[PDB]
């Protein structure tokens, strides 16, 4: 159980510094533990920037910097880039293995911020003639890329046949997603009024449809 | 415990 | 270009045993040593252990002792990372990470793959439903339903449309994958022109082309 962790997500503007911290369970992060930051970009592509606590991996633009704060270890990267937006990730080493961070999901402000454009679509006839009811609403444009996702029937939260994918990123750089409600046949001939609510910084938005 | 030469199978 | 190159994907039955790549290209292979991580979903990373190449020097994660074995062909230059008795719990994507000692440490450069799937479900042909709006002008959909396994491929219009199209990532309840795939078209085209698209399962065989109709 010796657990490391970071800051779940942190959001900064292009041309800012940011800093990510890391914290050893055990106690003070030494060089002992020679930190190193790993950034994972959209597709699992990953590549080491800071490795020793402060070494800077060869070929890394050098607004990447690392080193101790408290007893915790950091990533700084001053003059804060559009391509920076990624999810970073924090290793240490105690003694004989490695163990890694959660990882911060770091936001880059390089666009303007835009609300979900929603979509919610009711259950085809064909699949409803199998005796199975989906309701699909697909959510994109919106911008930072979190969004929560809540179902209703008859003004209801449900929360049971629910399936919400994680946030992908599009080719105009927004970001998309989608949910899925899964019912019987049987189930939703019942209710009236099925709604798809998404949240996003702060703003709610809203697709009903009534059977 | 490692980080090199004593261990191969470990 | 320093790279490391490792299979997209593999699909195995619980209790089997698949022998992962890393091949490398680009640096002197035996002068780096390779580490080998996990990683799951809402898990993070895991550190499975690590090779070195120019000794066949070892070093494992306890956790993975017993259930990985590294090793490398200096030859050709390439990482395996044989994993024993696979169960659901070794479902993951796994990378090969070059390291870098003194002078400092570096975990430098990462290969960029190899999701393991550890399944014992049988192929299943996908569903087609058209998704079509009850009432950049109107939205239309494909629901490709309880799938398995990955992946599909999802085309609209043969490839006639470019733009609006949105193919999102697939979810899995009950063992089965689910996706779906959305196009935005002017209210023109619709209904007047038609919408169509081409759902294809390589596994099962299967392809499927569904015109999305008023409702």
């Amino acid at each position: 159980q010796a657990v490391v962790t970071q800051e779940s997500a942190l959001t900064t503007s292009p041309g800012e510094t940011v800093t990510l911290t890391c914290r050893s369970s055990t106690g003070a992060v030494t060089t002992s533990n020679y930190a190193n930051w790993v950034q994972e970009k959209p597709d699992h592509l990953f590549t080491g920037l800071i490795g020793g606590t402060n070494n800077r991996a060869p070929g890394v633009p050098a607004r990447f910097s690392g080193s101790l704060i408290g007893d915790k270890a950091a990533l700084t990267i001053t003059g804060g880039q559009t391509e920076d937006e990624a999810i970073y990730f924090c290793a240490l080493w105690y003694s004989n293995h490695w163990v890694f961070g959660g990882g911060t999901k770091l936001t880059v402000l390089g666009q303007p911020k835009s609300s979900p454009s929603v979509t919610l679509f009711p259950p085809s006839s064909e699949e409803l003639a199998t005796n199975t009811a989906t309701l699909v609403c697909t959510i994109t444009d919106f911008y930072p890329g979190v969004v929560t996702v809540d179902w209703t029937v008859d003004g209801t939260p449900v929360t049971q046949g629910m399936e919400t994918t994680q946030p992908s990123k599009q080719s105009n750089n927004k970001y998309m997603a989608s949910s899925y409600l899964t019912l019987t046949a049987a189930a939703w001939e019942r209710h009236s009024s099925y709604s798809c609510q998404v949240t996003h910084e702060g703003h709610t938005v809203e697709k009903s449809l009534s059977r | 415990d490692l980080w090199t030469t004593a261990i191969p199978t470990i | 270009q320093v790279q490391l190159q490792q299979p997209g994907a593999e699909l195995v039955k619980p209790g089997a045993s698949v022998k992962l790549s890393c091949k490398a290209s680009g640096y002197t292979f035996t002068s780096y040593w390779m580490h080998w991580v996990k990683q799951r979903p809402g898990r993070g990373l895991e550190w499975i252990g690590r090779i070195d190449p120019n000794s066949g020097g070892t070093a494992y994660n306890e956790k993975f002792k017993s259930k990985a074995t590294l090793t490398v062909d200096k030859p050709s230059s390439t990482a395996y990372m044989q994993l024993s008795s696979l169960t659901s719990e070794d479902s993951a994507v796994y990378y090969c990470a070059r390291y870098d000692y003194y002078g400092g440490s570096y975990f430098d450069y990462w290969g960029g793959q190899t999701t393991l799937t550890v399944s014992s479900a049988k192929t299943t042909p996908p569903s087609v439903y058209p998704l079509a709006p009850g009432s950049s002008m109107v939205t239309l959909g494909c629901l490709v339903k309880g799938y398995f396994p990955e992946p599909v491929t999802v085309v609209w219009n043969s490839g006639s449309l470019s733009s609006g199209v949105h193919t999102f990532p697939a979810v899995l309840q009950q063992g089965l994958y689910t996706l779906s795939s959305s196009v935005t078209v002017p209210s023109s085209p619709w209904p007047s022109e038609t919408v169509t698209c081409n759902v294809a399962h390589p596994a099962s065989s299967t392809a499927v082309d569904k015109a999305i109709v008023p409702r």
